[PDB]
């Protein structure tokens, strides 16, 4: 802003000429000023240049959207500048952003998950996690129970009444406490077991268990703790394949 | 022939003939954009300014 | 895609003359005949039907 | 209606072309600029 | 017979119907014009951007 | 598992293999569509003998 009769007030800019016109006089103060469009010599990070690939590997093995991997590529090089953390396993911290990322974006991937795309224990992943997290000081989420309904219920070709099934009773469930101290997974398998259990779509608890990775007298366990309330805990709208009198026992 | 503006490959056509829709056509076109996120503060988003 | 309301050449009212077009050809008709039977002398009124494809009977099968 | 002609003002031409700065960049037969002897390059389209 | 004066063209002329087609070049499409546009930043020649 | 591979419309490993027209147009496709192409990043490719 400024005019040799006035100090200038406003500058409106044009797509025209593309110059600077001044209102309070039409004077061009400015004149077409604006413009109208308003390996092996890598040494730094050849391993992080490497870790980048490498996540690309790992984080889409399980096909996980490139904007998920884009913010992990962003948290490592985060991660990798502050240089706190750089005497530790970088795959580890590609992991741990990855299992991050996936938070980030609401939906995790459980670090048994992390570990079928990885060499890194579940410990170090864990403790490389809470360094991150002590490195980046950020906060995180809890889990749900629903973000894994949509995913196991399709590797078992569920439909979606069933699915939702599971939601509501694994939602009543949680809401009431009726697993207290319990991971979110293995009352969700449970329930799931429970609502194939009651349609059509019955499954075996190991088949189940082999699909959540959780152990098969864990479901027994988690089961034994939601049928006292089986038939209640069920949606309002449900077509039964068998009666909750008739939902096995173990 | 009829005056002079056809010559050298060129057309005289009916102008009310063109008013009851006479070769009249439609034209189409799609536009892209997509939010992003370049950086880890620099974000993109939909909104009015 | 649709019938035009008019010859492009006469001016001539055609788009009522569709319906009762494929009624004709239903039973025995000519298409010489059905145009007579229909008042269209002229060679540039019976372009119009005589060369017409119905395209918007085909777009009626997807669902809204 | 885009593009110009710079014509100087003589006392022979300055009732006409004071006539066209009247109307500007809306009339077709218009002006689009005013140049001053002192460089100073004005938009008509601006001016209130 | 002529459409300005009704008078009758003494030549016969050859005339029935065909089948035309219409081209995508338009004319809508082809025409532009600068005076005085914005130019560039380096090199300071004009610019279309 | 080992990759993907594109999959030439109207094939026989295609979803739209061996289907009729009422079941066509239901998935809004056109039955006079003759396949023959990839579909690569929303584009449309055809390959050149
Ligand atoms: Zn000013
Ligand atoms: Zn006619």
């Amino acid at each position: 802003v400024t005019c040799p009769n006035h100090p200038d007030a406003i500058l409106v800019e044009d797509y025209r000429a593309g110059d600077m016109i001044c209102p309070e006089c039409g004077l061009v103060v400015g004149d077409r000023v604006i413009d109208v469009g308003s390996r092996t010599m890598s040494s730094s990070d050849r391993a992080m240049m490497n870790a980048f690939k490498e996540i690309t590997t790992m984080a889409d093995r399980i096909n996980l959207p490139r904007n998920i991997v884009d913010r992990t590529n962003n948290l490592f090089k985060q991660v990798y500048e502050q240089k706190s953390l750089k005497g530790r396993a970088n795959d580890a911290i590609a992991s741990a952003c990855l299992y991050i990322a996936c938070r980030q974006e609401g939906v995790p991937r459980t670090f048994k998950e992390i570990c079928a795309v990885s060499r890194i224990s579940k410990k170090e992943i864990g403790r490389c996690f809470k360094l991150i997290l002590k490195a980046l000081e950020t906060s995180v989420d809890l889990i749900t129970t629903g973000d894994f309904m949509s995913r196991f219920c399709s590797n078992l070709c569920l439909p979606k009444q069933v699915q939702m099934a599971a939601t509501h009773i694994a939602r009543k469930a949680v809401e009431l406490d009726l697993v207290p101290g319990r991971s979110p997974i293995s009352v969700a398998a449970a329930a799931i077991y429970m609502a194939s259990q009651a349609s059509a779509e019955k499954r075996t608890q190991k088949e189940i268990g082999d699909i959540a990775g959780v152990a098969d007298v864990t479901i027994r366990q988690s089961y034994r703790l939601i049928y006292p309330r089986a038939p209640d805990l069920f949606p309002t709208d449900f077509k039964f394949d068998t009666p909750v009198d008739k939902l096995p026992q173990l | 022939s009829y005056t002079g503006y056809n010559q050298e490959d060129s057309v005289i056509m009916n102008r009310s003939a063109v008013d009851r829709g006479f070769f009249r056509s439609v034209f189409y076109r799609s536009y892209k954009e997509q939010e992003s996120k370049k950086g880890f503060d620099q974000e993109e988003v939909f909104e009015k300014p | 895609m649709i019938i035009p309301v008019r010859c492009f050449t006469c001016g001539k009212i055609v788009g009522n003359k569709w319906e009762a077009y494929l009624g004709l050809l239903q039973a025995e008709y000519t298409e010489g005949d059905a145009l007579d039977a229909l008042g269209l002398k002229r060679y540039c009124c019976r372009r119009m039907l005589l060369a017409h494809v119905d395209l918007i009977e085909k777009l009626l099968n997807y669902a809204p | 209606a885009n593009m110009t002609f710079a014509e100087i003002v003589t006392p022979f031409n300055i009732d006409r072309l004071q006539e066209l700065v009247r109307r500007g960049n809306s009339q077709y037969p218009g002006a689009k600029y005013i140049i001053r002897d002192n460089g100073d390059r004005i938009d008509l389209r601006f001016h209130p | 017979y002529n459409g300005f004066t009704g008078r009758k063209i003494t030549s016969q002329i050859f005339i029935g119907p065909t089948y035309y087609q219409r081209l995508k070049h338009m004319v809508d499409d082809k025409i532009h014009s600068r005076a005085r546009g914005p130019i560039q930043i380096l090199n300071r020649q004009p610019m279309e951007g | 598992f080992i990759g993907k591979i594109p999959i030439m419309l109207r094939s026989t490993y295609c979803l739209l293999n061996g289907l009729t027209d009422r079941d066509l147009c239901e998935l809004n496709e056109c039955p006079l569509d003759p396949g023959g192409y990839f579909i690569i990043n929303g584009s449309e490719k055809v390959l050149i003998a």
